[PDB]
């Protein structure tokens, strides 16, 4: 039953003028690892 | 197990079948009074009735400790668990001292498993239904068994089994000419390949054929699996085989010892218990053996005592050369082994003596038939000389290569002109020591 | 529909437990019970110029050999064979 | 065959052995002498199982040998599986893992248990027919019939979709006594009334049968779920938590989740959710513990989830751990000040022949008169633990030469054969040089 | 539920470590670690020695015209311009010279244990 | 001592799956290979096409790259970090391979400590 | 050793040394109370420095396809190479692309118009942005608009690089890319420094030499500079008594 | 309303207090005599600004209770949020994190800045109406003063659908990043006036540590926020001021240097102090102000006994400046100043009593018994704080001698007297 107070997400890096391709090469690697990862992590669904 | 080790010699104690201990036997020489000691904790051991029984070997560096323990080991045989153990052990980067004794303790309990596994093995050479004459219902078709044909090298059998297997078999999709097997005490169909009688040289797949099994259809056979409590517990904390998430973490992360829980180690306890009650396994207590107990600290003494108080602890062997000594993480309180009087009061002490010239030259010539060194009585009598001085374990040690400078000179035994050339090349701990005081100012530190 | 039933019974031998299934339409029972004939022991080819057991086949003359030399041979022999025919 | 419990040292110790009045008798359930020490001990078990009382905190003081971990171990015995005991050694907090006051909440936490009551439905029968109709191909309702019988009733249920896979899923046939919750749709098997068709192959041996269940199908029963307040932690602490109950490994637990934890288990208390059951904490060698560890214990008393403590010390006036500061026992004077003290005093000839008495018949060992008088004597010689271990020397030395009963004779061999302290001391001041450092 | 921290910083911040590969050497060559599970000893030992190509085989399989059709299976110059021309086999010859120094640079290393040896090693 | 399959790719064919065949040729030899589905799933996996030369092994069936035979059309401008091109192979296409190299006992242990325990021989982290 | 009161220039005279030595001289200078770290014991510290001292110089000619894309075209048989259109302000050039190029190529997101660049001996592609004579295809678009590279779509350049043979052993000691799950897993965890094996030490020794011998590399042994070695412990003392018989070990 | 700053210890030091010669007023800015020290001081803060001579390290050296950390609070005062100050005490670099030369290294570089200017387009305004379809898109954005419609690209589109916008909101867009944050909804935020899309200037100062730690690694920059920068290796640090030296040659960047001030000094080991004598030599090194009220004591770690418990060897690279007692008339003062911080009445017989009580125990005490007495005071009804009522609080809280008097006269009662 143990909630945490407060919940925030991630800080987030901002500049005006990133390098164009870290932004894409962060999201594809998430998005790999959510593919191979989140349905290994169904099993704590209650838990969460 | 092909070379030489320094108790290579030692194949258990040499006692009569009354437990006197005979003057040389089983590769032991004297230390009578000790070996009859060994000989009553063997059959403590075997008794299995007994929890936490601990035995102290007391006595000079070189007396037969650690061979008396390799000894008693060697009487209970590989059944018996045995797990050697120094005290520097303990302290690790990783778990807690009373962690890694605690290790060592379930280490030391072991368990017999028997089970019979039973399996049906073949190339299936028919797959047909049986219908009823009067499908329930009045419509369709009904089944009441599923006729499987099993062939190997040296038969063939038909099994009529339950209708539910029809989606086992088309799981695994299981056709004739493959070969599986069933397992009676769970009821499933595996498909292990198919035959390789219906592989041409042209085929490139590599796990798909099989040779048809040998033997008989039906193959039952008891397995004998010896498992520790250890390995259960540490089975269990660091679960090996999952297919979510945190078994994915396990694989990825760098594997370390945890501190396994009072409650793990319950269930374990549990179903030991409930394997043991239902006669699938058999108990078997053996001994843990700490070499070096002196190295332990006050902090691991005192888990002892608790540990050694437990009724599912096994037989611990101490060992131990320091006199009256000054026990480790304590400021200057000295102890007659090193050990705490409150451990020494919940352990037998078992004395070890020194060895007369007659017994070092005995020992001396075991380890010579031992390491295949054929020895000349003039070289054998000085041999045990230099080892009324200096030390027995020097002596034995000048075997090997005087062994080599016979055989470099030619010779296929050692001769006294040997053993004088390798104890001048050679010197032992006091003569180090006397030339170390004699030019203490050009040395170091 | 087309269904399956599973069926599972109490009958007497003083009572034994009996498991039944049961396909609505002869389409399904054929589906899950083909009952396929045996499979038949492929014949082990021979290479026809070393008689030795054939461990290759040539693509483009679809002929067995296990020799280098009878690949030469073989390839040699098609050679022969387009010109004449062509 | 022999379980995984075999004779220990205090496996004769069946409680401390006291009537209604708490007066000890002279030797009963194991315990022998010790009288005002076993009083107290039943005085304090009487207040842990009153429950009402946070933060009591016992010291059993005495010399080597008195009996304190037999007293301790007697009241284990006598609160029994219901109430925890947390039993830890002082050397056990120290940890690579944790903080020394982490391992100190976690042992005062795991001696606390929360214990949740709550009534279900359950349907308990043997089943008679079961039949499952499933399309024969793609997605679809498969549709089911299931029929339950006790010794009065036989009821046919229609199945839904997820009972009907939650049946697919365990098997079950006819024949089989199984057990419902009809809330989560458990399904436990607990056996056959009936053995399964012979002339089915690959079945294995039928096992024994289970009679089936009488009464009506749909019953009410009372479902208890008891957790110890450590294991909340754990669960409350991390996502892997769970797995942190059986590996360890669950570092240092936040203070905001156990003051969390706390608040919701008082809010059960005064709903009627839960009850707490408290318990004992025994530190074995309390003297091992650092002043820090002293200073922690000092005020985590205080709280009204703590256990009672007790603590057993063989200690005299001895310099605290972690200082240079001599304290009787070892212990802080500040934390002697928050302590009854119980003292055992040493055994006396026929309290010593008694304990013997009772070891031997724990260890099943058959001995003399004359036998008992020469042990006796040694045990007041050399010390208790030293006889005691005799006894069962000298059984394996008589039933070596084929007897029966152990003679004086076996206990001269077993006393020659194995030493006490004193001669090993005695005999290595003989050979000093020998012995590598003095 | 709260926002989260929306940490701003310089854009050149970014580029720091960034180094463009005309102003950087190959770090592949000394890659050791990368061929492992990749790269087998019989790659490194038996095969490369023996099958390396040559700048002589390679330019005689560039100049030499495309080979025949494989058989099917039986069941048995006003507007030239000099300098141009020119340019372009130089191009060539260059292209086949990379394509020579990169097929040697990328087969040069052998691994230290390599596949065999740590499927044999290597207990289920 | 390994028995393994050494040439070069010539055609891979695979028809839908579920059977396909495989054209492997050296400078002496060339032969035509009845694939199944785990050796299509591997075919698949490792990407391998025409011109490439591989080799795999007959007991387990694992596939490892050694190059790829240069033609007039693969005068590439610009190559992966991992390509490079090889002659084909020459003999017969079923080849022998044996393999001795000295491993300490501590390697051995490494090795099996963990999943990828081979790492920990280079970062020391074991 | 240099050995004298405090303020009499023994740090001074070290840098002395390092001026006189030169930028192309590795000079490490390190404080004796730098070896006590929390990651790695302290002779792996000392031997990291060690190698850290001693310099490899290598030669090499780097190639590199810059500018802005006109076509994108993969030519099936699979994809037997792709043929790619690059654009700069002295013209454009029309590049035979390895097909394994292409998978990077999508993984960029390369379109026409976008300004990339392509390695000839590696084949990274990196796209840095799109080209400013697209910025007003959209009144709003979350895109980075760069000019049009301005020299010749192929670019070489013969540059020498000096590395240290901790570069070397770092390089080497965690696995770099992977797309399996235990390596994408692995760019998660914190980066800690780890003792670093022998026998690594010596492959990349054996790999060093390889490239000397081949005439691409060259040595520049260098010169460690411990300041304040009092701070060092009898163990790190110890351990210097080996290092620094080496024949590997700078001075 | 209560902020979360409230009434501290040096919240009255609100700078040095010194004229444009460096001389200091008697007082000034929350400061109140020691005009040696605060001279000192000011030179100090000359040589931060100028910028030029690095690793210049200063001690301030006095008795318990004489402005030392007052000294250094001026001093971060005096000098604006544009040059870094990074305060620390002695006891924070013993960390599990990180050794404790790597702890200092952070302090170090954590003291100089990078100060980046570059232009940005920014879009602030009234959402009207927001149009996509199955992908292009249409947006239209109004001012006080002008409206426009936007032909949306993909990636907008896509960062807007992200970000739920409907009509109505006021929001501000990154034109290069598609950074939209919702700034409120306006029909509560006032819609934003003049030009829709501006290009505006943003000057960040970002640190070394912040450069080496946001380049540390993939998503390094999270260890800014959660320690967890583990030790950074010192190539990447050395690549960094390398970089850092390309930028401020070719004019990307301007360095500007800053202040590390370690109150308690003393609690530096003999290692810290043998890297801070080298670290100090680096031209990337910043002023160092350390604070002491050390005599000849015991160096952590040693058994040697240095003057001010650092070694000779550090303190010959270090100018000294000694804070002196105050005096009855400075004692007032700060005892004034103090009151007015917390708006605290006192009458001139209680400012007398309490500058005796300061004087004679301790400036602390007096200064803590100014809240007491207001609280006393407040309690009977009273407005002014009297001499009955700073008697009471002597009373009821008392300093060190009475305590260790009380304490000697039961010393037996107490535990572990030495
Ligand atoms: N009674 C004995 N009979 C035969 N070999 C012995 C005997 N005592 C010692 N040894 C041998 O002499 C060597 C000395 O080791 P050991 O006696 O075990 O030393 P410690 O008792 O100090 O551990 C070993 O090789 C041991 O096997
Ligand atoms: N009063 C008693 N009754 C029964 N057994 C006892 C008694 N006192 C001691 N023993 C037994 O003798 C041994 C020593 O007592 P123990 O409680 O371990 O001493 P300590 O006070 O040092 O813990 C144990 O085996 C214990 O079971
Ligand atoms: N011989 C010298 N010539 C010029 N400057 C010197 C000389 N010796 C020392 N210095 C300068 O004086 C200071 C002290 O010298 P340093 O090398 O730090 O002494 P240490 O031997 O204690 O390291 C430095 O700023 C250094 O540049
Ligand atoms: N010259 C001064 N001017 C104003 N306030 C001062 C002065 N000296 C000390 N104080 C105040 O007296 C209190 C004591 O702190 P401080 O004297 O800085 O302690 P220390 O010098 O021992 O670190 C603080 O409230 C501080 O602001
Ligand atoms: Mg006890
Ligand atoms: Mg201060």
């Amino acid at each position: 039953f143990v909630m945490p107070p407060v919940e925030a997400p991630p800080p987030s890096l901002h500049a005006c003028h990133p390098p164009p391709w870290l932004a894409p090469r962060q999201a594809a690697f998430q998005e790999q690892l959510a593919s191979e990862l989140w349905p290994r992590a169904r099993p704590l669904h209650r838990i969460v | 197990t092909q070379r030489i080790a320094s108790h290579s010699h030692v194949k258990g104690l040499g006692l009569d079948e009354s437990g006197l201990a005979k003057q040389a036997a089983s590769g032991l020489v004297g230390q009578e009074n000790a070996r009859e000691a060994c000989g009553v904790i063997v059959e403590l051991i075997k008794s299995k009735k007994m929890a936490g029984r601990a035995v102290l070997l007391a006595g000079p560096p070189g007396t037969g400790k650690t061979a008396l323990a390799l000894a008693i080991a060697q009487e209970l045989g590989s059944k018996v668990p045995f797990c050697p153990m120094v005290g520097s052990e303990v302290y690790s980067t990783e778990i807690k001292k009373t962690e890694v004794l605690m290790e060592n303790f379930r280490r030391a309990i072991g368990l017999r498993i028997k089970e019979t596994k039973e399996v049906y093995e073949g190339e299936v050479t028919e797959l047909t239904p049986c219908e009823t004459e009067n499908p329930m219902g009045g419509y369709g078709k009904t089944i009441s068994h599923v006729i499987i044909g099993l062939k190997t090298a040296k038969g063939t059998k038909q099994l009529k089994l339950d209708p539910s297997i029809f989606e086992s078999l088309q799981k695994e999709r299981v056709e004739a000419g493959d070969v599986i097997y069933i397992e009676a005490n769970s009821g499933a169909v595996k498909r292990q390949g198919r035959c390789d009688t219906y592989a041409t040289e042209f085929d490139l797949e590599a796990e798909e054929y099989v040779p048809l099994p040998k033997g008989d259809v039906h193959k039952k056979k008891e397995i004998i699996q010896d498992v520790t409590l250890h390995d259960l517990d540490v089975a269990n904390a660091r679960p090996q085989g999952g297919q979510d998430i945190l078994s994915m973490m396990g694989q990825l992360m760098k594997p370390k010892k945890t501190e396994i829980t009072d409650k793990l180690r319950g269930e374990i306890n549990k179903v030991v218990n409930k394997y043991i009650d239902q006669g699938i396994a058999e108990l078997v207590p053996g001994v843990l053996f700490v070499d070096e107990v002196h190295m332990l600290d006050i902090e691991c003494f005192t888990y002892l005592h608790r540990a050694l108080e437990s009724s599912i602890a096994p037989i611990v062997i101490f060992a131990s050369n320091r006199g009256n000594c000054v026990i480790r993480g304590t400021e200057d309180i000295t102890s007659p082994h090193g050990i705490p009087l409150d451990l020494l009061d919940r352990v037998m002490i078992i004395r070890t003596m020194l060895y007369t010239p007659q017994e070092m030259k005995q020992i001396i010539k075991i380890r010579a038939q031992t390491e295949g060194i054929n020895i000349s009585e003039e070289a054998l009598n000085h041999l045990g000389e230099i080892g009324t001085k200096t030390t027995l374990r020097y002596s034995v040690q000048l075997l090997t290569p005087a062994n080599l400078l016979a055989k470099i000179n030619g010779k296929d035994s050692i001769e006294k002109e040997h053993v004088e050339e390798i104890s001048e090349l050679f010197y032992d701990a006091k003569s180090s020591a006397k030339i170390l005081a004699d030019q203490q100012d050009k040395y170091m530190k | 529909g087309p269904i399956i039933t599973y069926h599972s019974v109490t009958v007497p031998l003083a009572r034994c437990s009996r498991t039944f299934i049961t396909f609505s339409d002869d389409a399904t029972f054929e589906e899950w019970f083909p009952q396929g004939r045996p499979p038949k022991v492929p014949v082990r080819e021979v290479c026809p110029v070393t008689h030795r057991p054939a461990l290759y086949r040539d693509p483009v003359t679809d002929i067995p050999y296990a020799t280098a030399r009878a690949f030469k041979i073989i390839r040699e022999a098609y050679k022969k064979y387009i010109t004449a025919h062509g | 065959v022999t379980r995984i419990e075999r004779i220990g040292a205090h496996s004769h110790i069946r409680g401390l052995g006291l009537d209604d009045a708490l007066e000890p008798r002279q030797a009963s359930q194991g315990m022998v002498g010790q009288l005002a020490a076993r009083r107290a001990a039943g005085v304090v078990l009487e207040m842990i199982r009153e429950g009402k009382i946070a933060g009591r905190a016992v010291l059993i003081a005495g010399q080597p040998g008195t009996g304190k971990t037999a007293i301790a171990m007697g009241m284990a015995q006598a609160l029994g599986p219901d109430t925890p005991f947390t039993a830890i050694a002082g050397s056990e907090i120290f940890s690579l893992e944790m903080s020394k006051t982490e391992a100190l909440t976690q042992a005062f936490r795991r001696s606390i248990g929360v214990r949740i009551k709550e009534e279900t439905e359950i349907i308990e029968g043997e089943v008679v027919e079961i039949q499952i109709d499933r399309p024969a191909t793609g997605t679809g309702s498969k549709v089911g019939k299931l029929t339950l019988k006790t010794t009065e009733m036989e009821t046919i249920y229609d199945l839904g979709t997820k009972m009907i896979e939650s049946l697919t899923k365990d098997k079950v046939q006819a024949g089989d006594v199984i057990t419902i919750d009809k809330a989560t749709g458990k399904i436990s098997k607990l056996g056959r009334s009936f053995t399964r068709a012979r002339d089915y192959d690959a079945m294995g041996s039928q096992t024994k049968f289970v009679q089936c269940p009488d009464g009506e199908l749909q019953k009410r029963k009372e479902v208890v779920h008891t957790v110890s307040l450590h294991e909340i932690d754990v669960i409350n602490s991390r996502t892997q938590g769970f797995l942190a109950l059986f590996s360890g490994d669950t570092g240092e637990i936040k203070s905001e989740v156990r003051e969390q934890i706390n608040a919701k288990v008082a809010e059960w208390r005064e709903e009627g959710k839960a009850e707490i059951i408290p318990g004992v904490l025994f530190i074995d060698e309390v003297h091992m513990l650092d002043i820090e560890s002293f200073s922690f214990l000092n005020r985590a008393l205080e709280s009204d989830m703590a256990p009672v403590l007790i603590m057993a010390t063989n200690r005299g006036i001895t310099r605290i751990r972690g200082t240079s500061y001599q304290s009787p026992h070892g212990i802080p004077i500040d934390l002697l000040d928050r302590l009854l003290i119980v003292s055992t005093t040493p055994y006396s000839e026929k309290d010593t022949k008694q304990i013997l008495r009772i070891r031997c018949e724990e260890e099943d060992v058959e001995m003399s008169e004359d036998a008992y008088t020469v042990l006796t004597r040694i045990g007041l010689e050399t010390s208790l633990r030293y006889a005691i271990q005799l006894i069962t020397a000298a059984s394996l030395v008589c039933r070596k030469r084929k007897g029966t009963e152990v003679q004086v004779d076996d206990i001269k061999r077993v006393y020659s054969l194995f030493l006490d302290e004193s001669r090993s001391t005695q005999y290595m001041k003989e050979y000093q040089d020998a012995f590598l450092f003095n | 539920i709260t926002p989260g921290i929306c940490f701003s910083t310089a854009s050149l911040v970014l580029r720091a470590t960034d180094v463009h590969p005309l102003q950087r050497i190959d770090m592949g060559r000394f890659d050791l670690i990368g061929l492992e599970g990749r790269v087998s000893r019989y790659e490194a030992d038996t095969f490369l020695p023996r099958h390396r190509l040559s700048r002589r085989v390679l330019l005689e399989v560039a100049t030499a015209p495309d080979p025949p059709p494989r058989p099917k299976p039986v069941k048995m110059s006003p507007f030239y311009l000099d300098s141009l021309e020119e340019k372009r086999k130089r191009q060539r010859s260059e292209r086949l010279e990379r394509i020579f120094q990169l097929s040697e640079a990328h087969g040069a290393l052998a691994p230290v244990y390599g596949t065999e040896v740590l499927d044999f090693c290597t207990l289920p």
